[PDB]
RNA sequence: UAGGAAGACCGAUAGCGAACAAGUAGCGUGAGCGAAAGUUUGAAAAGUACUUUGGAAAGAGAGUGACAUAGAACCUGAAAUCGUGACAACGACAAUGGAAGUACCUUCAUUUCUCGGCCAGACCCAACCUCGCCGCGCAAUUUCCUUCCG
RNA sequence: AUCGAACCACCUAGUAGCUGGUUCACGUCGAAGUUUCCCUCAGGAUAGCUGGUGCUUGUUAAGAAGUAUUGUGCGGU
RNA sequence: GGAAUGAACCGCUUAGGGAUAUGUGGCGUCAAAACUUGUGGGCUCAUUCUCGAUACGUGAAAAGGGUGUUGGUGGAUAUCCACCGGCCCCGA
RNA sequence: GUGUAGCCCUCCCGAUGUAGACGUGGCGUGGGGGUGAGGACGAAGCCGAUGGCGCGAGCCUCGGAUGGACCCGCCUCUAGUGCAGAUCUUGGUUGGCGUAGCAAAGAUCUAACGGAAUAUUUUUAAAUGCAACGUUGGAUACUGGAGCGGGGAAGG
RNA sequence: GUUCAUAGCGACGUCGCUUUUUGAUCCUUCGAUGUCGGCUCUUCCUAACCUAGCGCCGCAGAAGACGCUAAGGGUUGGAUUGUUCACCCACUGACAGGGAACGUGAGCUGGGUUUAGACCGUCGUGAGACAGGUUGGUUUUACCCUACUUGGCUGGAGAUUGCGAGUAAAAGAUUAUCCGCGCAAAGCGGAGGCAGUCCGUUUUUUUCUGGGUCUGCCGUUGGGUGGCAUGUGCUUGGCGCU
RNA sequence: UCGAAUCGCCACUUCUCUUAUCCGGUGGGCUGCCCGCCCGGCGCCCAGUACCUUCAUUUUCACAAGAUC
RNA sequence: GUGAGAUUGUGAAGGGAUCUCGCAGGCAUCGUGAGGGAAGUAUGGGGUAGUACGAGAGGAACUCCCAUGCCGUGCCUCUGGUUUCUGGAGUUUGUCGAAGGGCAAGUGCUCCGACGCUAUCGCACGGUGGUUCUCGGCUGAACGCCUCUAAGCCAGAAACCAGUCCCAAGACCGGGUGCCCGU
């Protein structure tokens, strides 16, 4: 981040441009808190690169009174003698989850602090991240396969309005406006995606005769 | 054990460090709420304190014991020379707060202005803004600006203009500055496209309080407090004193905590620097918008009092000097010495109670001399008194 | 008081308090109490003439001597503690410690150099330990199966 | 500069069942806080638990056993 | 070696080291093991010192109540009464 | 042939431990009797990223840009024979630390001279030699005759 | 309790909770953890006196009783006594109860308790005794570490190292190969010619100069305006000029 | 200056929503059966399934002795 | 590759080998706001009103208005306090020969006294929205009656959270801007 003069510079001379690490990017939509943070921190200390979005639409098990008491719970802790020493109460979503994978990994060793170095935790889905690839999902913790359908729960985002957090508006502000410039552009270039689907039909007869027998064995064809 | 008998704390725990304020100039943390129904208008202004004095007026209030009275306030005098705006900044909301998009900037701007930049300005070869004003009105120069002022457009939630105080025409002896005072005063009302357009005809032209501020409305102070240095706990929290026999001191707290916990908690008053704070001060009322004196040398005759006399006491406000500006006159007390620099903003609170609506009428406005008893209010009251006397004979002996 | 003879003894914080101007210096009104300290530089003073800076003390050169880092409380000259040059790095877990590797250093040791006590890989014999696949006995497979009726 | 009996030297290295200390390595074994007596109860002697040295013997059992079987007695929870 | 922690609990008892297999205790992350095992059944919703979850461990609970929900037993009539359990709630 | 660098080769069974007991061709120190060596081509002592050997107490080689005259292996005899602590003894060194302080009795200033203590710059004058000492003249001030006056005893 | 078990109470029995009393024990401390009360100052608890909101009465109004959620805020001045406690006089919305080493002595004070002096009563033959009364009786040290209060100097993204590359940034010959309007559209607009050197595997190749005519600019000259708060900057209209 | 560890990439993926839900959407007939209608990809040794075409002695594993940045 | 150093134990000249460091930012301004702190509270009077209720006696309350107690943040125009401006004047003892002018009495003593500091002993000021508890309702089953409760919905305490207010990037701001340097 920041590249400083001696890193443009080196750069010049030996001709890179850009470079992009391996990264998986996860949507967190209607996933469980606590499972989808012990998937994630176990592949952390595995060694991987993760970055997370959408973390306002993280769900919780119980209703919204059960949930907003118990994080009351937590505020309530603060070093009596000096509170700016004592721990430190985030309120927006990303943190949260943050804080809740710190807590599964062993934060006090050099090797717990790089690996949550390796995640980034962004609320909605950014600019710099729309582009870059498809997003993946935990089927393990999708809530779905989680939660029995009359149960009540809490989302993260609601229950994190109340106690402190302030750009709710901001958020959704800003994801109504992504999703309407991403519908527009995926319905433009419907013509080359049907164009290619037009040309894959009729590839075959004419193709060899034989080649399109084995992908019919294949079912392929 | 707990105590025999119950008293409240010392102190508010809300003014906590009671350390140095970051900058002496006084700054709006906030700025009220934007209301886009009303046509754009600028909130804040920067004034310097310039002495203390008292009027007489008469209070139009139904119901109270002092009804159709006259009663007399002390008020505080505050000089106004006109701001210049150089710059415009937009502000965009992000999840992680707000952030500055860019900066348009006047092309003309004063040396006083560019002083701000610069610790020995005299022997330095001033080379501040000399590269833009060579490509500012260029053709690349032009594209620059159409490009920046439509991101301001498309992406904004707040306006602002950089403006600079004009410390040439405040011709203060006494104020040593010779550097402009810099802020940012927001723009509320109207939509985006007419903030900009407001901001864009306010460029290199003067800015004067009578349009930012009526006469009988309200605003905030916010200001540094006059400086005390170390001071103990007596004098910096308001402890009370220990008995005639106390051996090693009076002037104390006698206990800094319990055993347990094992420490001194933040809540105990301990010897520390006191005064020099910035403070806020809401609610203070207007009681005059004045002119300078070289338009207006009538400035503290009243319709009541028909002597004709300026708003300077006899001999000058102490360590201040003349008034030689325009002016505001506020109802009560300002924190902060004289010569220092003020920021007056658009209020916060609501203003719908009847104290903060009466429109006030002045009677009297007091300019006896601040140095010793003062008894005469003009010059030719003194003259009147007296005679003419032993050094007056002798010049008129020399003028034959 | 004069001589002699010795020692499986002590070896300068030891042996008499005293290897030395020691019952001395010093302490107490007094009766009395009572040390520290090897001059062991060198075979020999040959104990640094002379030049230069400095008020002097001293420093920088020169010279004597096998040795001056043997220069005068001067053989040898330890530890604790400190200064300087080079290097190693290191957040905050007080440091130290144990185990197992690795990165750089090695005025260390041993072996080899046209066969090698070096580093790897595959193969054989014996031994031990596993997996696949195929089966057996028993009335275990009759408190059961199947048809036609009431 | 000393007093519910001054100071100095000597008997005097006074006695202490009580407090503190007690300096190299490896190897083979390895406890007791219980019995009786004592002006005995913060201590001893005495038996028990342990080590060392053995003696007399034996090669399936000599005077073996914190265990069963069979027979035959005892008991008042 | 286990029960997070503990003289005394559970397992096991100790020359210097490898391979294999176990005991007590475990297999969501911290933390090795079901990368959240079963092609096994039920029960439970717990709002302010916050449902419950490793014995010894009184290292915290009683009498008395509740169709909250899920099971039994004994009687009338083709739903009613009486009584007794499980988990959860009040008493706290 | 108990015990050593075990006379050698197979095989079996045990191995922890406070107080305590016992064993060891077990380690180390000063001196005596014997025996065998070493040293000015360098003894003892001292130093160490000098390695090797031993489970260990320890032993031995190496280097010194250290030292300058004595000393050791083995068998035996002998003892003032092995230290981390005793509010241990005697010396030396040490953080705290350039720290706490050096505050009763009122107080000095100026010019000239003296002194090595200056008017010290080679890379206009001030911003690059500070601070402090004695005598004489002048100024200012204190003791205030129960005196920081002038003479004696005791003691020195 | 006018009749009426339960508005409010509630005997005879029985089940609990607390550690703010006093007992029981003897685990830690006897080469020492400063032993009562008051003064000063901060904080915590609720078993709620006042202030907020509700229900109920043997609640007509007024004044009250009881119960629930509630610890955000508040809870006084004096006479006698060393007192804690208690009792009186007044004010008030109210004058609730507790914990913090029975909070707090290198924070104070020293009235009490508890040495040595002395008097009385009772006890003792006596020296003496008494949790009986009375009077007089040294309160030592912070300059160290941490905590707290202010006050400054200065590193750091592999949290000091790697060259170990992730933007709450844009949107394209893989961000290169130009600008403006537009929805990551449909479409619509603007762009100065010549010659040389050095470079050149291509598509009007990549540069460096000289005139080459210049829109937009910087720095000027005065002179006419004109604006601003008025010694200092500008805008209009011509000179040549970079 | 630098010798370094990493070894898919894409202007077809890089939009949204549900799981008691026509899982591609979507009507009809008689409370579950039956009958109709319309519309990830490349990449792994000839730029492509076909004739043709240089691989050495680096002569038995060793970081791919090669790439990307 | 390049530019600086070092190789310091037993003369003095030369060359070599290697090891360390540097090869890129600097200064100045306007802002953001995660996190932490956090504050206002109570009484009386006017009017309602001699009204509602009550046989009488007696006797309410909301909107609205005006003051005050405690607490908090500041200020010095007025009033009070303070004087080593020893400012101006007065006065006692001593002293310079007297007058003038002074001096000593650790500020001789008395009166008045500016600037500054300071007192609820003087003055000014002390805000806005949400989620809910106890509780009260609407629709509505279980249970072809009912029921504020099971699903759902509404109103809502001096409580809780945020805004306003104080500190603020070890919260490592890829927030903006001005000039210098390298490319
Ligand atoms: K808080
Ligand atoms: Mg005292
Ligand atoms: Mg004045
Ligand atoms: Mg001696
Ligand atoms: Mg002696
Ligand atoms: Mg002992
Ligand atoms: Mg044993
Ligand atoms: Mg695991
Ligand atoms: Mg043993
Ligand atoms: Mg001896
Ligand atoms: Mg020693
Ligand atoms: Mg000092
Ligand atoms: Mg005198
Ligand atoms: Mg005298
Ligand atoms: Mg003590
Ligand atoms: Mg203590
Ligand atoms: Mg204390
Ligand atoms: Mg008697
Ligand atoms: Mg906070
Ligand atoms: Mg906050
Ligand atoms: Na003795
Ligand atoms: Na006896
Ligand atoms: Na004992």
């Amino acid at each position: 981040v920041l590249p400083s003069r001696r890193s443009l510079n080196r750069s010049s001379r030996k001709g890179f441009k850009k470079h992009r690490p391996d990264i998986i990017v996860i949507d967190l939509k209607d996933h469980v808190l606590g499972r989808a943070a012990a998937i994630v921190a176990k592949q952390l200390l595995l060694g991987k690169k993760i970055t997370v979005v959408r973390c306002e639409k993280l769900t919780i098990a119980g209703s919204e009174i059960r949930n907003k008491i118990k994080y009351l719970q937590f505020l309530r802790k603060r070093k009596l003698s000096n509170p700016k020493l004592g721990p430190f109460h985030h309120r927006s979503p990303s943190d949260v989850f943050i804080r809740t994978v710190r807590s599964m990994l062993p934060r006090y060793t050099k090797r717990g602090q790089r690996a949550l170095r390796q995640l980034v935790a962004y609320e909605g889905v950014p600019v710099n991240v729309v582009r870059t690839g498809g997003r993946v999902v935990i089927p393990k913790a999708q809530r779905h396969n989680c939660y029995r359908n009359e149960r009540r729960f809490t989302v993260l985002g609601n229950m994190c309005k109340h106690v402190g957090w302030k750009y709710s508006d901001v958020v959704e502000k800003l994801e109504a406006a992504r999703i309407e410039k991403s519908g527009r552009h995926h319905k433009k270039m419907e013509k080359v995606r049907v164009a290619w689907k037009n040309a894959r039909k009729e590839a075959l007869k004419k193709m060899p005769q034989k080649n399109v027998e084995v992908l019919k064995k294949f079912g392929l064809a | 054990s707990h105590c025999k008998f119950e008293h409240p704390r010392h102190g508010h725990l809300g003014f906590l460090p009671r350390k140095r304020s970051r900058q002496i100039r006084g700054r709006a943390r906030s700025f009220p709420k934007d209301d886009p129904s009303q046509k754009p208008h600028l909130t804040s202004f920067m004034v310097y304190k310039a002495g203390m004095t008292h009027i007489v007026r008469d209070v139009d209030r139904p119901g109270s014991k002092v009804n159709k009275k006259e009663v007399v306030e002390p008020v505080t005098i505050l000089e106004a020379p006109p701001m210049v705006v150089v710059g415009i900044v937009g502000y965009r909301q992000t999840p992680v707060g707000h952030k500055t998009i860019g900066t348009v900037w006047a092309h003309h701007t004063s040396v006083e202005f560019r002083r701000r930049f610069y610790k020995n300005w005299k022997q330095s070869a001033q080379l501040a803004f000399t590269k833009r004003k060579q490509f500012a009105r260029t053709t690349e120069g032009r594209l620059a600006e159409a490009r920046t002022l439509k991101a301001f457009e498309k992406k904004a939630d707040i306006i602002r203009v950089v403006a600079h105080t004009q410390l040439r025409k405040l011709r203060n002896n006494r104020v040593g500055v010779k550097k402009a005072h810099v802020s940012e005063i927001q723009i509320n009302g109207g939509t985006i496209a007419q903030k900009i357009e407001l901001a864009k005809s306010l460029l290199e032209k003067e800015v004067r309080i009578d349009s930012v501020f009526q006469q009988s409305e309200a605003c905030d102070v916010c200001a540094v407090t006059k400086g005390h240095g170390f001071t103990g706990v007596v004098k910096r929290w308001g402890v009370a004193c220990l008995p005639r026999k106390t051996h090693r001191g009076l002037r104390k707290v006698a206990c800094i905590g319990a055993w347990h916990p094992s420490r001194v908690m933040y809540t105990v008053a301990r010897a520390g620097q006191h005064g020099y704070h910035h403070r806020t001060h809401l609610n203070k009322k207007i009681y005059q918008l004045g002119r300078a004196v070289s338009m207006e040398p009538n400035q503290a005759t009243t319709a009541y009092d028909l002597t004709a006399k300026t708003i300077t006491p006899m001999g000058g406000f102490v360590g201040y000097g003349t008034v030689r500006n325009d002016y505001v006159m506020l109802k009560g007390s300002v924190a902060g010495p004289r010569r220092r620099v003020i920021t007056l903003r658009r209020p916060m609170a609501p203003q719908t109670s009847r104290k903060l609506t009466e429109k006030i009428t002045l009677k009297f406005i007091d300019t006896s001399s601040k140095i010793g008893h003062g008894r005469f209010q003009t010059k030719k009251e003194k003259s009147q008194w007296y005679g003419p006397l032993k050094k007056d004979r002798i010049r008129r002996e020399e003028r034959l």
